[PDB]
């Protein structure tokens, strides 16, 4: 279910931000990752709403 | 549109300068069907070489940025090397 | 003119008014500080319970990713 | 002439 | 149904943990012991002979002895 | 004793009790704010969501 | 006690009500400076905290309400 | 749906300016209050600068 | 199934510094301490009341 | 005018015994909830889960 | 011709006034906010609450049936 990444690959791969603790791809591609995140927080503000 | 992820996000981190932005188009499909400036206004190809040397590898070195990983950077490193070296050389 | 006693009695009851009145002011702004870092603790406790609170959104992320 | 502490939130 | 049987398994497991958990947090005492024992750690990480409950316990052994001396010397009195 | 001076001090006379006022009204929603917070976002809400959290944790952590 | 004395007492009088004035003044100004600038935006703070809060939570917050009608 | 996009983009980003422009509005508030507190604690000094203009002031003479 | 996977996986990504080891000893300790104060407090009212008379 | 002073005095004392009450009632409520979520309530973020598919 | 501390004390109060006027305004301000965020609160007790009554009852249902496994 859960494998562990090779630490120079996910750094070459991966722009890691410590201060958000987030990850995102270095060329900036959005994945599967920015789509559940901005529809996360997409709901999150329309709830504010 | 139909252009892949990488030039799409070489183009928008790069400024909206026509001078880069006509040098991407050219390596997406070799030379660049620029509009001519004169009052003569026409379309004409301009090769990739055409463009300086120092944009293209202003360009590549922003790959490398975008793509890291070692070989990759041991690439640019030797290619920036050969830069200095012959064509600067040259350059004096 | 008027009677030196007079505004001897009037400044001094001023005077002893007004020492009272800046020793109380000075209680008052002790006070301040204390509520305000009482405040802050309060409020570093409650961004901890965020912190744990997070894991909720992480594991509904998690689950989605997974689907 | 003499501002007022007013401060501002939402809309 | 066996399935279902080991998931309603597992769910009772882990509520049972949180309830200890939650027993076990319940405690002032324990709280202020994990308090002063972060902030001793802060002060000598190495000497956690002196920050530990069985140490707390032998303390407070002691401290029971010496009560029921003082209980049966003032019998005594 | 001076008028203007003794209209001055009637003004912050004024204004001190309205300070009290105002002050009584923040102490009442303090109150209530730390009811709040310390019974309900940690007393409650933060005590029971952190007991599951750590029971879980422990449970899948037994099960390495 | 003295005369020139007791006109410099009165005047003593004076000094010490003007000194006091400006310290409460003083007092006054750092009282408004803690509520300005730190009481409120460590409220404001708390806000955000325990907006970020209920919004972590809803999910459990709509699963209840739509099993309890709350 | 175009179009709809481009409104909640018009409204994201208004309401962000919003709370940016609460903000510098809420400093410049407190700046205010600050300087003409400054403004009316020196005010005085006009008068004991003018009798002191009356030993050496420099150009005026 | 799915709310119990996604609790496993984000335990297994999670550390929490002071979770305990043996929470038996810490409980059976915690009893045992709760009754040596309900025998400190019988102690104490007991010397106070004799005191006190 | 002694009036208002001591009116005055009167409500800045009244201020000031009430910030005292509320400032030793906060700390008493926060003193539990500091001890409960400095210590057990620690959380620390190693790391994010991430789909082998972007990989 | 006139007692020189007159006009001291006069701008010395009315500066005083002014500030305690900003006080108010100030503290005013906070009250607002602090009123405003208890009503916006008022969600998280009854969540408490609820979660407080659910940790209870599966207590009380782990006792009524002896599934409570000892502790690890």
């Amino acid at each position: 279910l859960i494998k562990d990444c090779n630490h120079d690959e996910a750094y070459l791969l991966f722009k890691v931000n410590p201060e958000k603790q987030s990850v995102s791809r270095r060329d900036g591609k959005e994945g599967v990752f920015d789509y559940v995140i901005k529809r996360d927080t997409d709901m999150k503000r329309n709830r504010r709403l | 549109n139909s252009s892949s992820g990488t030039f799409k996000a070489l183009s928008a981190v790069f400024k909206d300068d026509p001078q880069i932005q006509r040098l991407l188009y050219a390596l997406e499909n070799g030379s660049v069907l620029m509009e001519e400036e004169s009052n003569n206004q026409r379309r004409k190809t301009i090769f990739v070489e055409d463009f300086p040397t120092d944009l293209i590898l202003k360009v590549m070195a922003e790959v490398t940025d975008l793509w890291p990983l070692t070989e990759f950077k041991q690439d640019y490193d030797q290619l920036y090397h050969n830069y200095e070296q012959l064509s600067s050389k040259l350059r004096f | 003119m008027d009677s030196i006693d007079e505004q001897i009695a009037i400044k001094r009851k001023e005077l002893q008014s007004l020492q009272k009145i800046t020793s109380l002011t000075d209680g008052l702004k002790i006070q301040l500080t204390e509520l305000n870092e009482q405040i802050k603790e309060m409020g570093m406790n409650a961004d901890s319970v965020a912190q744990l609170m997070n894991n909720w959104d992480s594991i509904i992320n998690n689950i989605s990713q997974a689907s | 002439s003499a501002t007022e502490y007013r401060l501002s939130i939402g809309s | 149904c066996k399935s279902t049987n080991s998931i309603l398994d597992s769910w009772i497991n882990i509520h049972s943990q949180a309830g200890y958990i939650h027993k076990l947090m319940s405690d002032q005492t324990y709280l202020k012991l994990i308090n002063d024992r972060l902030h001793n750690e802060n002060v000598n990480t190495n000497d956690e002979d002196g920050s530990t409950l069985h140490n707390v316990i032998a303390l407070k052994k002691k401290e029971i002895l010496d009560l029921r001396q003082k209980l049966e010397n003032r019998k005594g009195e | 004793m001076n008028a203007n001076k003794q209209r001055q001090y009637n003004q912050l006379a004024h204004e001190l009790r309205e300070l009290q006022t105002n002050l009584q009204e923040t102490t009442k929603q303090l109150d209530i704010m730390s009811k709040q917070c310390n019974e309900n976002l940690v007393g409650q809400l933060g005590k029971v969501h952190g007991s599951w959290l750590i029971g879980s944790y422990i449970y899948y952590m037994e099960q390495m | 006690m003295d005369s020139a004395s007791k006109e410099e007492t009165l005047e003593k009088l004076d000094q010490e009500i003007t000194v006091n004035l400006q310290k409460i003044d003083s007092n006054l100004s750092f009282c408004f400076h803690k509520i300005t600038q730190d009481i409120i935006p460590h409220v404001a703070t708390y806000s955000e905290i325990c907006e970020r809060i209920m919004d972590s939570t809803e999910w459990l917050g709509t699963m209840f309400q739509e099993t309890g009608l709350v | 749906t175009t179009d709809k996009y481009f409104i909640e983009q018009r409204n994201i980003v208004l309401q962000e300016i919003n709370e940016t422009m609460n903000s510098i509005l809420n400093g410049l508030n407190g700046l205010n209050i600050s300087l003409e507190s400054s403004i009316a604690v020196g005010r005085e000094f006009q008068s004991v600068s003018d009798l002191w203009k009356t030993l050496y002031d420099g150009l005026e003479s | 199934g799915s709310l119990l996977y996604g609790i496993m996986s984000n335990s297994w990504c999670v550390e929490f510094s002071q979770a305990p080891h043996d929470i038996q000893d810490d409980l059976i300790a915690i009893k045992q301490l709760k009754s040596l104060e309900d025998e400190k407090n019988n102690l104490v009212m007991e010397l106070s009341n004799m005191e006190r008379g | 005018m002694t009036d208002a002073l001591e009116q005055s005095v009167l409500a800045l004392e009244g201020t000031v015994s009430v910030l005292k009450d509320s400032v030793e009632s906060l700390k008493c409520a926060n003193e539990p909830s500091t001890n409960l979520a400095s210590t057990m309530l620690q959380t620390k973020r190693v790391f994010r889960l991430v789909p082998e598919y972007d990989v | 011709m006139e007692n020189p501390h007159e006009q001291v004390q006069a701008n010395i109060l009315s500066r005083i006034i002014g500030n305690v006027k900003r006080l108010n305004e100030s503290v005013a301000i906070l009250n607002q906010e602090l009123v405003t965020i208890n009503n916006r609160n008022k969600n998280l007790e009854i969540m408490g609450a609820i979660c407080d009554n659910y940790h209870s009852s599966v207590q009380f249902n782990l006792e009524a049936t002896n599934n409570k496994k000892p502790p690890l």
